[PDB]
């Protein structure tokens, strides 16, 4: 078939497992696993309630949980050598990110009429350039559309074109001569460094994205 | 003409390095945000309003150096 | 000269516009000898 | 590149909107709330 | 184990899936663009 | 909360925002703040307690922000209305000791408050 | 001539790099503002004035770096 | 050719952007540690101010490498 | 000649680089007089003759560049 | 030929300057990081880790620059 | 023809020099205000020493816009 | 060949500029250090590993870019 | 010829970059003078002569840059 | 020709790196001074620290130097 | 050779450079200096044999500059 189908498909029998496979029909006490998940839940319960903090902020605590685990298991396997991404085909995450982006600013219009405009005045300044700031607040309305899904997306395609690129220059350091076969393994190390910090920085990604558009949540709900 | 539309791929890289500035600037109100707020905690409703003023105009300057990028890729 | 003679001075200032009360004034006059004692011998008693 | 550019967006598109609204659906009204329920019966006992 | 609870999504979710229609029909259209090179 | 507290007052021994001239300049407190140790210098108060304000002429002393939101500020003698026309006459002839002659800092501390009390 | 109309465009890419300097500057302004704030907790009313005032000159001077580049650009 | 000369040599110059964003993701994580050695107790609300920080100062960058993304790939 | 033509429209970019500099300045001076003021709201007066002093001197330099900008520009 | 082959050497090195930024970042944190252990004696136990996340961030901006050089460098 | 064009962008790279003392001048200005902000009574002594430093550092900048000048107009 | 050579040369120039900010870096630790002692005194036995750490660091960007220069070369 | 002179011109503009961080820094000595003199109060008498050394120190570096630009530019 | 003309010219642009060095060994003295008048008495165990800590900022700027010389000869 | 000589002729400007962080450097100790004494008065004594010992390198750092610039302007 299609690799990216195949593995869209398992990103959705990774997160089956999490909940089903991780207790045996619910034992209070708690097992292993799910104390993982557990930690999650509250700290995004927690965070959202902290953010939006209405009073459907958990009418939106599934769907901060879903971005975040969407994104959070999908840069692992992205992480294993032979394996071909989804995150990491932008073309999904950037559009999903429009989606969202669209869906608040619907949801602004809707919350806040035609009003929807003010929010573009983002405090009580002087008049002569109050449409000034109108202007260069709706161009970063649409800048705050883009950022979410790209940093996320360069973060991830990047850290693994990084560690190919080592990995193809470590393969011909290790077809010459034999003076470059002598610390060997310090190549090796240097690109499992890399590889280290490529979940690092995918898993404070998906914190990253569940805050920020939790902070364009509190704008589209909320004015401001 | 090969030299014009060379000049647009060069002159975009030109462009890039002034978003930088602004870049910097933003972690800067950031900065005295964090330490604003802990030395008076109670500071932080007050403060938070304008500390979002403050972020929208020094990301703005570094939003018109992104349009007069995108005025030489696009042109 | 310390910090707290500073405060001191700063508290006598303090007793001056006109609508003082007598404890205010009294707690800002008082008469005392600080006798610098020595080792049986003693310096005067100077005036505080 | 295959990882860089390819050009077939709308095929990977529907099998990535539908992955979305299928996990959407089942953490919010299946696994979320099994959850809360561990929550909720810790707290019964507690509470008793 | 596994049990429904119902989660009201229609009256939460509907501009954020109307916003996925459409987005999904002009990608729709520029995935056909982007095939023909 | 607050203390403001002296030797023979306890003015406020609740309490919202205090402003305060200290070491560091001005310094207002307001609900939690950091806890700290410093010395007010020679000034003019305002504490207020909601919006109602309370104005105390302050001879200096010491702030202390305690971890338990307890905002003890000790001072020697304190209203604002009390101190303050006839006053700064005599500072104007205490003005004048300072150049005959610790004397010479007393004046000078006659001096600093004459500009503080020039504020009020 | 080629030469010519290439540098009109570079010249723009160039002066865009010019406004990284306000950036950092509109940063400076604010941070000042949040740290002020922290201090008395009540200065803003004097301050605000003041910092709009400071925002509006540093964002003048990196207009004078846009306007050059748009000469360039399209003139 | 002179065109595929100045895509490679201009995807270079938009590099040289992102030096900027390096500094400043710094800056934002040095006041997270000034305040938070600063108060203690301030850390819970600070955290997740600074991570917001943290991402803002992270999306100039992302600009300018975007740029240069867009000059290297056309 | 267009070799001449060219060098003036470059190098009126490059000279617009020295306004940044001017950007941070006038903002470094502003930000001096925010956290006089709320260290301090009774030096405010007296800081404020000497904070639109330093501001002129400071962008004085940037608009001695700006000038050389158009000699260079306009030839 | 010579001159694409040129120009990924020189876009390259072009890039190389990039990753300094990114090095003085790292720095900073740990400039905060000794700072702030100084101040309490006991904070740092919670820090130590805050510390090595803004440190992995801070080289992953210079990750970017370094692996854009690699692409120009090696092609 | 070349020399002609030399010595426009010669002229373009020495003005870069003025950058420095721009900045210069307002850190002289700031230390002023600080300063007589910290005291409020430095100001007397500190006044001419202020005017000095700007003069100093302003100094460096004319360095700058004088070979500006002997390349452009020279 | 010339210009390939002559390329070669000039890059390799280029990549010593980011060796710079490795270098104001680990004084800026150092600096800390020296600012940690001095502030608490006692503080050093915890205090000095950390600073190592941070120099080990900000000496790794450096390198990076040290390497890409003599890999031109 | 026409590119020797011309090299010279070019070369004199670039010489003339130096000069930017001895501006900053005369300001940087002079910044600590007023900032000590706030200080202190009394210590100005050693400080001032002190300052003056620290001055002239810092602008000889500058004065070798501005030689290096005479050198080619007067030959 | 045009391969000697860029071995001058590398040597040149490594000059550049050496500015940074320069800026990089005062903040280590200047952290010393300030320690130093502080404490007094920290002096002697930090002068160890300093001259470490010296030696280090200033072998970055050896490398710069060091890849001009080397560009320089070939 | 025209292109050679003129490449010397540029290459010293770009040399002349590094003199500015020297520049800045020496300030800096300097700086230091001034508030470190002003702070504590007495500490002169053991600091201006430090001092001297901050300016020497900072200075010489600037002298590896200037040599190198020196060398390729006269030959």
């Amino acid at each position: 078939l299609t690799t990216f189908s195949l593995y869209t498909i398992i990103v959705l029998l990774v997160i089956t497992s999490l909940y089903t496979l991780t207790n045996n029909n619910n034992k209070i006490i708690g097992s292993r696993w799910l104390i993982s998940q557990e930690a999650i839940y509250d700290t995004i319960m927690n965070m959202t309630k902290g953010q939006i903090g209405g009073k459907n902020w958990g009418l939106y605590f599934p769907m901060i949980f879903t971005l975040f685990m969407f994104i959070f298991i999908a840069n692992l396997i992205s992480m294993i050598p032979y394996s071909f991404a989804l995150s990491a085909h932008l073309v999904f995450i950037i559009s999903l990110s429009i989606v969202i982006w669209l869906g608040n600013t619907i949801l602004g219009l809707y919350k806040h009429g035609w009003v929807f405009f003010s929010l573009f005045v983002p405090a009580g300044t002087p008049l002569p350039l109050v449409p000034l700031l109108v202007i260069i607040e709706t161009l970063s309305y649409f800048a705050r559309a883009i950022s979410l899904g790209l940093r996320l997306g360069s973060n991830i395609l990047a850290g693994h074109l990084l560690m190919v690129i080592l990995a193809g220059l470590t393969f011909n350091f290790m077809l010459i001569n034999l003076f470059t076969l002598v610390f060997g393994f310090v190549p090796l190390a240097m690109i499992l460094a890399i590889m280290m910090l490529e979940f690092a920085i995918g898993i404070i990604q998906g914190y990253v994205w569940a805050i920020l558009t939790a902070s364009y949540l509190k704008d589209a709900v909320y004015l401001h | 003409m090969q030299l014009v539309l060379a000049a647009k791929y060069i002159g975009a890289g030109i462009s890039t390095i002034g978003l930088l500035g602004a870049g910097i600037g933003i972690a800067i109100v950031f900065a005295a945000l964090i330490n604003g707020v802990s030395r008076n905690p109670s500071i932080k409703d007050t403060v938070f309003p304008m500390a979002i003023l403050g972020f929208a105009l020094s990301e703005a300057t570094g939003l018109f150096c992104l349009m007069v990028s995108f005025l030489l890729l696009f042109g | 000269i310390s910090y707290a003679a500073y405060l001191n001075v700063a508290a006598q200032a303090i007793r001056s516009t006109e609508l003082q009360t007598a404890s205010v004034l009294n707690r800002s006059q008082t008469d005392a000898f600080y006798t610098q004692y020595k080792n049986a011998s003693e310096p005067t008693p100077i005036t505080k | 590149m295959p990882q860089l550019v390819p050009f077939y967006f709308m095929n990977q598109l529907t099998y990535g909107f539908l992955l979305m609204i299928t996990l959407l659906i089942l953490f919010s009204q299946f696994f979320l709330p099994m959850i809360l329920r561990l929550y909720v019966s810790r707290l019964f006992i507690s509470k008793l | 184990m596994l049990k429904r609870f119902p989660t009201p999504i229609l009256k939460v979710y509907w501009p954020f899936f109307v916003a996925g229609a459409a987005v999904y029909y002009g990608m729709s259209k520029a995935a056909d663009l982007s095939s023909n090179t | 909360k607050l203390q403001f507290a002296l030797p023979h007052e306890t003015l406020y021994s609740e309490v919202t925002q205090v402003n305060l001239p200290a070491k560091s300049g001005r310094i207002g407190v307001l609900a939690n703040h950091v806890p700290t140790v410093e010395q007010l210098l020679p000034g003019v108060v305002e504490v207020m307690e909601g919006s109602n304000s309370k104005k105390f002429f302050i001879s200096g002393g010491f702030a202390t922000v305690q971890p338990d939101s307890q905002l003890c500020v000790t001072a020697i003698e304190a209203p604002l209305e009390s101190f303050s026309e006839n006053i700064k006459n005599l500072l104007a002839e205490a003005k004048k000791n300072v150049s005959s002659s610790r004397e010479a800092a007393e004046a000078a501390i006659q001096v600093e408050v004459l500009e503080n009390l020039q504020s009020v």
